[PDB]
RNA sequence: UGCGAAAGCAGUUGAAGACAAGUGCUUGUCGUUCGUUAUAAAUGGCCUCG
């Protein structure tokens, strides 16, 4: 059947990952000016209210060691 | 009321009919009714409405110790 | 087939791979059935021959 | 005829032989 | 009918009818929150930590919840363990030195002497 | 060895058997499949052998020399007792045979001893038959009752202090 | 009848216990002091120190921080002190604690 | 169907002999089977009742030609065999081991039949080709 | 348990005493007896001499 002239009509009228990275370089608190590396200034508050972050290599280690493959955590 | 295990109600209007792991406590510490247990463990109970309540429960590899099953 | 199937109903419920492989497992033992179902017809017709 | 009465004999021999992440209940006082 | 948990600096809310997860909040402090107040209305919610205590409104647009932090200098430098409403305005905060006080977005309260 | 120990069983080389071995008591392919029973090329015989149309099958054996079907119904025997999987394509080709040829089939001195490879074979498959039907019973049982059976939200502080 | 809406949704997760002090030495012969306390160390930074009596009910938490540990205790009891607790955080460090605070 | 439903439920409970003849209407069909073993079935005993009058039945007479009781068996089992089994009348048990009985009988006489069917195959085949 | 073929065909699984637990009553047990043909579950798996 012919076509209503109301649609033909109608139709003619119709017709993150930066954001991350942007985080990191707030995050990052160090940068190399040629020679230079510049380090960011942490605020005094925010060592003295809690105990310093655990260094990973020493804790990382007693991780993995629990971890074994031989001991078949599994 | 309402504990890490257990939910209760009571209602102060009525009075309730007559009829090893811890310390014993010898010395001093210093110098109507509704009962249930079937929701566990219980992280938050409160009410929404008046007929509403809200129970919040909580919902790594391990050694391999063998259970003999014959 | 029959000791998992008593063992893990429940189990097969939840899980929906398996149960295609029960229903391929299905249709494979049907065809057994029928392939086993003539062998019977023609052992039969062997026998009226001798 | 006799056939599949047989068959369906067997099916009915060996038949013979053999948590929600969010629930809403009622409860009762 | 707002659900509200916080752990680890972050705050997750959830709307019931059924459970959708309107909003989440991130803090920066790497301090745990300590505890957290929301206003009888809810257009209020209090995040409090040992270090710092903050304040941020949450107003409701298209099934979700926007977050304004309301800045108070006196609360940021105020230590909170517990914290109330008494209103959709008023609060009472006790500090980490046993301070009771009240703030109406301080008003401190007299407190009974212990015997040592 | 210690003489209070037991000997252990062990087989050996020894031959396992079964008491069922009674060997010691247009589009036709029909002068193909005459041509290599008569000369035992299995790689002939096997060509005409994948044809699955049941239509070419009834033919070629329509046509087939009767003396010559009975040495194929000897062979069809050993290639489904090699492999049990192809049962099913070469019960056909017995059954057409069989029908076809059962008049010269009678008039023979002796059937078993030289088709007793098909008994035995035939024989094994109906053995499989009432387990089976318990396995499907089983089977059919749990499935009859079995069909029947974030960033979106996210606010950020940091970001929000940087703009 | 009310309705109860069994919420899951919600996850917290605790941290590995990491280690365990007593605030005394164990004495048969005397009476249990009254200020005895259990220290527990937590993968996430969390104190949390657990009275033994009236079957065991927790007194106070001590909050930890993001990215810090504990990974040993220590009590210090000399007569007429306050109770003191040490703890190590997996660095070249050692804390003492406030109680109070 | 809901009307023989109804009549089948309001028998049951009424202890009446006539709960085979509602078993026995043709109106049935399988859905409707399950939709009535599932939802009106809700007591032990209106399915110890059902079992042990279809299970009488087909003892009686295992080849009967009607399929519906032997459809009302295999239905009742699979969706209730928990249930059957925890019913814990003596007679409900001996009515099980003569159905089982009849019906282990059927099984030793389908294998020597399905020779028989065949063995018949080529005779009419063999008869239509000397035909053509 | 009887008979029989392996299939199956018939028939059984009672009573007393004592102990424990719970609350005179209830339940479960027996290195106790009389009579009838008459689930399990203490983390607990197999040596060495090439």
């Amino acid at each position: 059947a012919e076509l209503p002239e109301e649609l033909l009509k109608n139709i003619d009228q119709k017709d993150k990952t930066k954001k991350r990275k942007t985080l990191k370089n707030l995050r990052k608190d160090s940068v190399k000016r040629g020679k230079f590396r510049v380090q960011l200034l942490s605020t005094t508050q925010d060592s003295k209210t809690l105990p310093p972050k655990k260094e990973s290599s020493i804790i990382r280690s007693k991780d993995r060691w629990l971890n074994r493959k031989a001991l078949n955590k599994g | 009321f309402w504990g890490a295990t257990w939910i209760s109600r009571i209602d102060f209007d009525v009075d309730f009919p007559i009829n090893g792991l811890t310390i014993t406590d010898e010395s001093n510490f210093m110098n109507h009714f509704f009962f249930t247990d079937k929701y566990k463990p219980l992280l938050f109970v409160d009410l929404i409405s008046s007929n509403e309540l809200a129970i919040i429960e909580r919902n790594q590899k391990a050694f391999i110790q063998p259970k003999l099953v014959f | 087939v029959a000791v998992v199937l008593e063992l893990y109903g429940n189990t097969l419920e939840s899980s929906p791979v398996l149960q295609e492989l029960m229903i391929d497992l299905k249709t494979k033992v049907r065809h057994e059935i029928h392939k086993s179902k003539e062998a019977q017809r023609i052992e039969g017709m062997l026998q009226l021959l001798t | 005829k006799q056939v599949e009465i047989a068959e369906r004999n067997t099916e009915l021999w060996n038949l013979i032989d053999t948590l929600p992440t969010y629930t809403m209940e009622y409860l009762d006082i | 009918r707002l659900v509200v948990s916080w752990s680890e600096s972050t705050v997750k809310i959830w709307t019931m009818g059924n459970y959708k997860l309107v909003c989440k909040l991130t803090l920066k402090d790497d301090q745990n929150i300590s505890t957290c107040s929301l206003s009888p209305d809810g257009q209020v919610l209090v995040v409090g930590r040992p270090s710092t205590t903050k304040v941020f409104h949450l107003q409701p647009v298209g099934n979700k919840l926007k977050v304004t932090k309301l800045d108070n200098d006196l609360l940021l430098r105020t230590s909170t363990k517990l914290v109330k409403f008494i209103d959709n305005s008023k609060i009472v905060i006790c500090s980490c030195e046993d301070d009771v006080f009240i703030v109406d977005l301080p008003q401190e309260v007299e407190l009974l002497e212990v015997t040592s | 060895k210690d003489l209070a120990s037991a000997t252990n069983y062990v087989e050996g080389n020894a031959r396992v058997t079964s008491g069922d071995n009674f060997k010691h008591v247009t589009g036709t392919v029909t002068v193909i499949l005459s041509q290599a029973l008569q000369s035992n090329d299995h790689s002939l015989l096997e060509t005409v052998l994948n044809n699955r149309d049941e239509r070419v099958i009834r033919d070629t054996i329509f046509r087939l020399k009767p003396a010559l079907a009975v040495i194929l119904l000897e062979r069809l025997a050993e290639r489904i007792a090699r492999q049990t999987h192809r049962q099913g394509p070469l019960n056909v080709w017995v059954k057409w045979c069989l029908i076809i040829h059962g008049g010269y089939l009678v008039s023979i001195p002796n059937l078993m001893s030289t088709l007793s490879s098909l008994h035995s074979t035939l024989k094994r498959r109906s053995d499989l038959l009432p387990r089976l039907l318990a396995l499907d019973a089983r089977l059919d049982c749990t499935i009859n009752k079995f069909k029947t059976l974030e960033d979106d939200v996210e606010y950020n502080e940091e970001l929000d202090d940087a703009g | 009848r009310m309705i109860v809406h069994r919420c899951r949704f919600v996850d917290f997760t605790p941290a590995t216990i990491t280690s365990l002090a007593f605030s005394h030495k164990s004495n048969i012969n005397k009476l249990t002091p009254s200020d005895l306390r259990l220290a527990i160390g937590r993968s996430n930074g969390n104190i949390e120190i657990w009275n033994p009596r009236n079957n065991w009910f927790q007194e106070m938490v001590i909050e930890g921080g993001k990215d810090r540990s504990i990974e040993g205790l220590c009590w210090s009891n000399v007569n007429g002190e306050s109770l003191r607790l040490f703890s190590i955080g997996g660095s070249t460090v050692v804390t003492e604690w406030d109680l109070a605070t | 169907q809901v009307e023989i439903a109804n009549i089948l439920s309001s028998h049951l409970e009424a202890n009446s002999t006539e709960i085979l003849d509602d078993l026995m209407s043709g109106s049935w069909t399988e859905p409707e089977i399950k939709k009535f073993i599932l939802t009106k079935i809700n007591t032990v005993d209106h399915l110890s009742k059902i079992f042990l009058t279809i299970s009488k039945s087909i003892t009686q007479n295992p080849w009967n030609e009607e399929n519906l009781l032997p459809l009302w068996l295999k239905w009742l089992l699979t969706l209730k065999s928990g249930e059957l089994n925890s019913i814990k009348d003596k007679h409900t048990k001996k009515n099980c081991k003569h159905l089982k009985s009849a019906l282990r009988s059927s099984e030793e006489i389908l294998p020597v039949l399905l020779g028989i069917q065949g063995r018949l195959e080529m005779l009419r085949r063999q008869a239509k080709l000397r035909e053509d």
